[PDB]
């Protein structure tokens, strides 16, 4: 079978930001709304996006 | 198996009313913003290995 097209936010691959070869992409266009939402409790992502 | 299905956090204990509580809950939160409690993580969360 072929990989899952992995689901939405709380999935597997973001939480653990860890990673080097997942799909590496946070892109998440520079100083856009969504850049502040990236900033309001965890760290965890705003430090790989 | 998957992912996690209830959310919640670590944290120190103190009794009520010690004084502490208030100095040590600041020294976590500027360890966020500065970056070393991130960065301690792959110290002792290093690789997978597999
Ligand atoms: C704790 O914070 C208070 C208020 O900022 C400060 O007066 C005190 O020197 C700090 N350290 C201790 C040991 O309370």
């Amino acid at each position: 079978q072929y990989i899952d097209t992995v689901s939405g936010l709380s999935d597997k691959k973001f939480q653990r930001p860890q990673d080097q070869y997942p799909p590496f992409r946070f892109g998440t266009v520079p100083n856009g709304s969504t850049e502040r939402n990236i900033r309001s409790n965890y760290r965890d992502m705003h430090t790989h996006m | 198996t998957g992912e996690l299905f209830f959310r919640s956090g670590f944290g120190i204990g103190m009794r009520k009313d010690s004084p502490w509580k208030q100095n040590v809950s600041l020294s976590i939160l500027k360890s966020h913003e500065n970056g070393f409690m991130e960065d301690l993580d792959k110290t002792w969360v290093r690789y997978q290995e597999c």
